[PDB]
């Protein structure tokens, strides 16, 4: 009773963003802020085709948008983002409760940069 | 290898409850349920039923213990039974043993076992679901959902608690 | 029901748990939403002897679903020959099958 | 190097019960003039050892009247699960984050039950029949009155994880908010354990020993073993409660300092009440719970489920 | 149907036949009863956790609310008899008759 | 009048334990019905997002739902900040 | 003379104290200096198998800044 | 794995403690020393008969409080919930209902310890 | 027994049995079944005497067994359908699993042995409750499960419930014994036509209870337990004795009694539906239970029977608890055939 409609092993090859959770969640409210566009009608296609072989292209979409981000924070402040990152994953929990003084040092650079 | 203990812990469970139903002395019977329950526990645990588990642990190590209550207040006797007293319970017991030690042999042969209804030899771990939870157990949203779906839940069980105390008392009264 | 108060007098009483694509807890989907939602709009006023032929193809799919009798028995099947010619020796799994 | 850990959960806390009964006889003798042991090395450290030793090569006796499998099964279960029992405690890194650490432990507290029935039975006295019924009903009738206070309390931390129960604590000592509820949990704790207040096993006019009679040497001091492990297992859980304590995650030093002093102060308060008070009647011990703890225990966890509701201060749930 | 499911229905089945069949002793018997819904309650537990049936998951301690209530009037039974009979061995449990 | 008061004063001193409980117990049901906090609280359980806003297909005149994330019209916890 | 069960109390404090640091320690040793990660839900549990496959050494503690991508 | 580790060292380790303990010691092996005891005799021919009771209905009540106490362990989870009032009006009743069979076991001598 | 106590007894039984006959979900209608077990223990151990406490012992197993039984069938046919609806089963051996749970509780195959022996434990008023009451809720989840029965297994469970209550009545005496026998064929009576159309087993469901009530409260009227006690009261209450035998002329179904009505329609429906081998067995046995029937009536009223000289005392005391219903619930027990059509009101 059918078959398959498996995309080629050359369709679900896109650069898989490699980081880690800390730098994820370190990055997180400007990453959707700046990124949403393309994630929002990402998942808006899995929810509606609820059919992700019909949505690949929304995520070669996202993932290249999120590494554009990544790219720009990397050409700016990125120490103050390193220390930020380091001192989320020292948490057992990445609480951004006990990282607020970096977090400053952090949302000033993208504020007054990009 | 340790791969086959979701399977194992059931093969526990099961030879655990032949001596508890093998009807030896009523504390070995409590013994093979108490065995029977700590490694069910597991089999519920391991599935992702944390509360579940931790719930039936909990009661159920309190329900064995009243039965015991009276086990030694309304059961016990000059001599109590051992569990090598009678000898048709050491037939049970093995009657026990070869029974499911036959069938998973064919379900590890055949994979096709026909008794009673269609089972598959092939492990347990299949069954479970990938995806996701989000950061909500899926278990205890859903049993904490009793008091705001449970609507006639709770209510019906509370009467029979209440008439479950009172019953208590008017059988026991004594005139 | 016997004496179906609950559509009658207009409450749910115990409708809200029978089957598991009501609105669950924060809207926690069951394993077989998708079958179960296709078998019961199937077979909505159709009568149940006669329901039960014309939404049949959904019934074994939605019981598949649950019980992946049939998918595990593929599985089984791929893993006694897989086994067999191993032992007998002609290929080695591609090393995504090892690490 | 996780096995590793486990042997420094389980030795430490072996040298701890093994110099708790140094301590209790010291502070129970000064507390009624006496000395206490300073013979055995300086100051008696050296005494719980002697004592270890001698009941080590004791003769342990087998009760004729007896089946030796309960015998030796009841050891094993109120020592092994005493020690398992302080697996989910959160030091300032606890060792296994279980999600229902409070309930684990709640429940495995429950077990001692299966220890004491099989000891005061499987020995066949007098003394120990009478006993095992007589404290299984303690403990079994206090357990009630835990886990309805575990509950109330639980209810404003946020859930059953017992690691961010500090993070509930944080600024106030959580007695602060439920001392009336507290002043119970840990009076019903002296009841779990079976302590001069509340024993009532013991009872050495009419019980004697109540379950460890017939035990000798090895077996029996295995008892003694769960025993005073509990008493400081349950003054430790008592102590994070309700005591809480800073814990800065760049020095977790800090909190383990703060958290072992709790736990030596609430012993000490244990020994405190065990060396003045006179012992409770069977009689008086239930009336104690059922006529007058479990209706105000029933009352206070209402308000302290309301509470939350009405304050818009329900807490966190993750 | 993997090997669980045979395993605690076997239990069940096992059960069934333990406490049905007699031997000689009623607390005995109902401890096979109790044990009985333990093997439901862990089998019930299964499809339910298994399926995502959230709201289903309150089932399993609902079912055992009310099935330790048979235990505590089974025991509660048992000590009835037992004043008068002298033990629970139903042997002598003949009085009823005709 | 006379006979409730001492019927009271009676208990308070009789069981004791008996009118702190009922006491207790009776502003525990009563109490949150009259308190003006609960509605907020319902509103700080509702505000927790446990799963995924999935968005809307767009297709005109719903200016209610905001376009983007950042936009301002839309539903705002700001009560949740002051709180 | 209470300070002679000062002693007797004080060895008890350390034997209560090593638990503490152990368990810290050990953690902080196992995970690069970090503490550990704890998984309380799924969301976490595939945050660390993320992370793990990530890191390329199988080791979740192990983590790579933007460094690591272009 | 590594919680049943821990369990298993656990067990194991009680286990050598009870095994030290049980066949280390030498003992004569004489007779007279099985006769039981009791604060100088011996228990007749007692210690095993049926116990003529009382707190049995203390026993019981324990379990048909305790299948309450499981039915409301739920309750930090179901706090966070968002009809929050149907939640309190429906715990208040399952305070209430052990309240009341509290009270019901009190009057009706019930938790008063048979005589 | 506190009065007050009684009443909160009475009416957990009722509404276990009307949880089961409202509910849809399946474990609501488990709920309703140990409710009512729950329930009726108390009562049944009213008069506190050692037979009450064999018969309640007997009760409580046997219940406890067919309700866990109820569970298996309930988690089975979850496990192979997902549904807790109550509807035609998905599983067949679920269904049979049921069939047998269910039939434990009603006393119809081999499962019947717990009925005649509680009925003689417990007293008269209790043996009302129990062989009325305690039957609408099976026979509501019986008919609710029509789709999907095994005929076959229903109609030979049918065929030894009819067949073991007439024999088992004819060697007793006690007249409990001889009313739950009775009881036990018309179960048999009722089940066999179950299947078919439960409009028919609805209907002498109805018929079988209102002479029910119309029996026990004639006895507990007269106050006897054996034949010989009931033959002593053919003196005192002599319009009670020969309602006694008018009504033991509806038991059987001799027309134009209210007793034949069910037995006429429930073969009229199975020979429309070409058994017509089947209804000529519970036609033959029905002899089986007049021939007791007659018997007790030889006893009470057809015969005079030797009294006793104290007994003419009683003469000078009348029954003073009314037992009220009794009038209706006769005449509603002997004369409703010329009202047949009225069947067509429960479809
Ligand atoms: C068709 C549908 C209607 C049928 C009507 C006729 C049959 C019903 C039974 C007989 C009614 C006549 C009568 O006198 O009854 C009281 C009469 C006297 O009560 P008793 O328990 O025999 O003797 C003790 C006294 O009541 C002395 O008092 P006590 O303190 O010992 O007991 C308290 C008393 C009630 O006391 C009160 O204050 C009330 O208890 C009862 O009446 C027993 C039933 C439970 C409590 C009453 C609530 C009924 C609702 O009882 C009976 O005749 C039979 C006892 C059970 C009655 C209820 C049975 C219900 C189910 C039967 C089938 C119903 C139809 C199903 C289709
Ligand atoms: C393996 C099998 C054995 C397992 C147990 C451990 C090893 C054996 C025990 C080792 C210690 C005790 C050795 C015997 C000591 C003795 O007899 O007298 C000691 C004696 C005690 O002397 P004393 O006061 O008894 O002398 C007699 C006094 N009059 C005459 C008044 C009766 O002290 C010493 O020998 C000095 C050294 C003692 C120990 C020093 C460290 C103490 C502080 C740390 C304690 C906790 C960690 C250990
Ligand atoms: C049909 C009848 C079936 C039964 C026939 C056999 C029994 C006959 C009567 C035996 C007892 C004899 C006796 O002395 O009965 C006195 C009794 C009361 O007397 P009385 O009040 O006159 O009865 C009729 C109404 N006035 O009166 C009777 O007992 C007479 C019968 C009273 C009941 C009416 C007949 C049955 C109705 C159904």
């Amino acid at each position: 009773p059918g078959i398959v409609e498996l995309p080629t092993l050359e369709d679900l090859k896109v650069q898989e963003v490699k980081v880690s959770s800390s730098v994820l969640k370190a990055a997180a409210h400007h990453y959707g802020a700046q990124c949403d566009k393309p994630n929002k009608e990402f998942m808006l296609c899995r929810w509606e085709e609820k059919d992700p072989r019909r949505c690949l292209e929304e995520g070669k979409l996202v993932n290249q948008c999120a590494l554009d981000f990544f790219r720009q924070i990397k050409r700016h402040c990125a120490e103050p983002f390193t220390e930020y990152w380091t001192c989320i994953d020292y948490s057992g929990l990445q609480l951004f409760r006990h990282c607020r003084k970096q977090q400053a040092k952090f949302d000033e650079c993208v504020l007054d940069k990009l | 290898m340790t791969m086959y203990i979701a399977f194992i812990l059931s093969t526990i469970f099961v030879i655990g409850f032949v001596g508890f139903s093998s009807k030896p002395s009523p504390i070995y019977g409590g013994l093979g349920l108490i065995v029977s329950g700590g490694v069910g526990c597991g089999i519920v645990l391991n599935f992702g039923g944390s509360f579940l588990g931790l719930m039936v642990f909990l009661i159920y190590l309190g329900g064995m213990l009243v039965v015991f209550g009276y086990t030694t207040a309304m059961a016990t006797e000059m001599y109590p039974e051992v569990w090598v007293s009678n000898k048709t319970v050491f037939g049970a017991f093995v009657s026990g043993l070869m029974m499911e030690f036959c069938m998973v042999y064919y379900a590890l042969k055949e994979e096709e076992v026909e008794i009673i209804f269609k089972f598959n030899g092939l492990g347990d771990w299949v069954i479970y679901d990938t995806g996701d939870s989000g950061f909500f157990s899926e278990e205890a949203m859903g049993i904490a959902a009793l008091y705001s779906y449970g609507t006639w839940l709770v209510i019906v069980t509370g009467w029979s608690l209440l008439i479950g105390v009172v019953v208590i008392m008017e059988i026991t009264r004594g005139n | 029901p016997f004496f179906d108060v609950q559509k009658r007098l207009g409450l749910d009483l115990d409708r809200w748990m029978t089957i598991q694509s009501a609105e669950q807890p924060h809207k926690i989907p069951g394993r077989c939403h998708a079958f179960e939602k296709e078998w019961i709009e199937c077979a909505h006023g159709i009568g149940g002897i006669r329901a039960e032929k014309e939404c049949k193809i959904e019934f074994d799919d939605f019981v598949e679903c649950l019980l992946r009798q049939k998918t595990m028995k593929r599985l089984s099947a791929i893993k006694r020959q897989r086994d067999k010619l191993i032992k007998e020796g002609k290929y080695t799994p591609p090393p995504h099958h090892l690490g | 190097m996780f096995m590793i850990n486990i042997l420094s959960l389980i030795i430490p806390i072996l040298l701890a019960v093994a110099f708790l009964t140094l301590v209790e006889r010291k502070v129970l003798g000064y507390m009624q003039l006496r000395k206490g042991p300073n013979v055995v090395g300086p100051y008696g450290l050296l005494q719980p050892i002697a004592d270890a030793l001698k009941l080590v090569t004791k003769e342990p006796l087998r009760p004729g009247t007896s089946s030796i499998s309960m015998f030796i099964i009841a050891p094993i279960l109120g020592l092994s699960l005493a020690l398992t029992m302080w697996v989910p405690l959160p030091m300032p890194y606890p060792l296994i984050n279980m999600n229902l650490g409070v309930l684990f432990m709640l429940a495995m507290s429950s077990l001692a039950v299966y220890s004491i029935l099989w000891s005061g039975w499987a020995s066949n006295s007098k003394y120990a029949l009478i006993g095992a019924l007589r404290a299984v009903a303690q403990t079994i009738s206090y357990e009630v009155t835990l886990a309805i206070i575990l509950l109330s309390v639980l209810l404003m931390n946020g859930s059953y994880t017992l690691s961010t129960l500090i993070t509930t604590q944080e600024h106030i000592w959580m007695i602060f908010t439920s001392w009336p509820l507290a002043m119970m949990w840990f009076i019903s704790t002296l009841a779990e354990t079976n302590r001069a207040p509340f024993d009532l096993t013991e009872g050495e006019s009419e019980l004697v020993s109540g379950f460890n009679v017939e035990y000798a040497a090895g077996p029996f001091a295995m008892f003694f073993m769960a025993e005073y492990a509990n008493i400081i297992m349950m003054n430790a859980f008592t102590a994070i409660l309700f005591l809480g304590a800073s814990h800065d995650p760049h020095t977790p030093e800090l909190y383990t300092i703060n958290f072992v002093l709790k736990t030596l102060a609430l012993t000490i308060t244990f020994l405190w009440i065990r060396a003045s008070y006179p012992r409770f009647r069977y009689d008086q011990l239930m009336h104690l719970l059922w006529k007058s703890f479990l209706p105000l225990t029933l009352a206070l966890c209402m308000w302290h489920i309301s509470l939350p509701i009405m304050t818009a201060s329900i807490p966190p749930q993750s | 149907m993997p090997l669980v499911y045979m395993n605690i229905i076997m239990a069940f089945a096992i059960a069934l036949a333990g406490l049905l069949m007699y031997r000689s002793h009623l607390m005995s018997s109902l401890l096979c009863l109790e044990g009985m819904m333990l093997s439901l309650f862990i089998m019930s537990t299964l499809i339910i956790l298994n399926t995502h049936f959230t709201l289903a998951n309150m089932m399993p301690i609902i079912l055992l609310v009310f099935a330790a209530c048979e235990a505590a009037l089974g025991l509660s039974l048992l000590v009835m008899v037992s004043n008068t009979y002298g033990t629970d061995y139903v042997q002598n449990l003949n009085l009823l008759q005709c | 009048a006379g006979r409730i008061a001492s019927f009271l004063k009676n208990a308070w001193a009789k069981e004791p334990v008996l009118v702190a409980s009922f006491a207790i117990g009776g502003l525990a049901i009563i109490l949150p019905s009259l308190s003006p906090y609960t509605n907020y609280a319902i509103r700080i359980n509702r505000a927790t997002p446990y799963n995924y806003p999935v968005p809307l297909r767009d297709d005109g005149n719903m200016p209610d739902v905001p376009s983007h994330p950042q936009d301002p019209q839309g539903p705002s916890l700001e009560w949740l900040k002051n709180l | 003379m209470w300070f002679e069960i000062l002693p007797g109390i004080a060895v008890m404090a350390a034997c209560l104290f090593i638990p503490g640091m152990a368990t810290a320690h050990i953690h902080k040793f196992t995970n690069g200096g970090k503490e550990k990660r704890v998984a309380h839900f799924s969301y976490q549990w595939n945050l660390m198998e993320r992370d793990r496959c990530i890191s390329g050494v199988n080791r979740y503690h192990v983590t790579k800044g933007l460094e690591n991508i272009d | 794995m590594n919680i049943m580790l821990t369990l298993l060292t656990n067990v194991t380790l009680a286990s050598l403690l009870v095994l030290i303990a049980f066949w280390l010691p030498q003992l004569n092996a004489y007779s007279e020393k099985t006769s039981p005891y009791e604060c100088g005799f011996d228990p007749m021919g007692s210690a095993r008969l049926p116990f003529s009771m009382k707190f049995f209905l203390v026993a019981i009540t324990f379990l048909l409080f305790d299948l309450e106490i499981a039915l409301l362990l739920p309750l930090p989870w179901a706090s966070q919930t968002n009809n929050l009032k149907t939640m309190l009006t429906m715990a208040l009743f399952l305070l209430i209902l052990l309240a009341a069979s509290l009270a019901y076991e009190w009057t009706q001598k019930g938790l008063e310890w048979a005589e | 027994m506190n009065p007050i106590i009684y009443t909160t007894l009475i009416m957990t039984v009722m509404s276990g049995t009307m949880l089961v006959m409202i509910s849809s979900h399946w474990l609501l209608i488990w709920i309703g079944f140990e409710m009512n077990l729950l329930a009726m223990i108390p009562v049944l151990m009213k008069n506190f005497n050692p037979r009450a406490t064999e018969a309640a012992t007997k009760y409580f197993l046997t219940q406890a067994t067919a309700s866990m039984m109820l569970m298996m069938a309930i988690i089975i046919n979850l496990l192979y359908s997902g549904q807790w609806t109550i509807t035609k089963m998905f599983n067949p051996v679920a269904m049979t699993m049921m069939t047998m749970a269910l039939a434990m509780k009603l006393g119809l195959s081999p499962f019947h042995f717990w009925v005649p022996e509680v009925t003689q434990g417990i007293s008269l008023q209790a043996g009302l409750l129990l062989l009325t009451w305690q039957k609408l809720a099976p026979l509501s989840v019986l008919c609710q499960i029509s789709q999907s029965i095994n005929p076959n297994l229903m109609l030979t469970m049918a065929m030894l419930s009819i067949l073991i209550g007439g024999w088992g009545g004819l060697n007793q005496t006690q007249l409990r014994k001889i009313m739950a026998y009775s009881s036990i064929a018309h179960m048999g009576w009722m089940t066999a036509v179950l299947p078919y159309n439960t409009t028919m087993t609805i209907l002498n469901l109805l018929i079988y209870i209102t002479m029910t009530l119309a029996m026990f409260m004639l006895l507990i009227h007269s106050s006897a337990t054996t034949t010989l006690s009931l033959s002593h009261t053919w003196n005192k209450m002599p319009v009670i004795t020969s309602l006694m035998m008018v009504t033991l002329l509806s038991m059987g179904g001799l027309p134009p009694l209210s007793g034949f009505m069910p037995k006429w329609m429930i073969i009229q429906e199975m020979t429309k539906n070409e058994s017509i081998i089947m209804p000529t067995l519970m036609a033959m046995t029905a002899l089986l239970n007049l021939y007791f029937y007659m018997r007790l009536a030889y006893s009470s009223s057809l015969t005079m029977f030797p009294s006793t000289n104290n007994m003419k005392m009683k003469w000078q005391f009348e029954h003073t608890k009314q037992m009220k219903l009794l009038p209706t619930m006769i005449v509603l027990s002997t004369l409703v055939l010329p009202m047949t059509p009225a069947l067509s009101s429960l479809n």
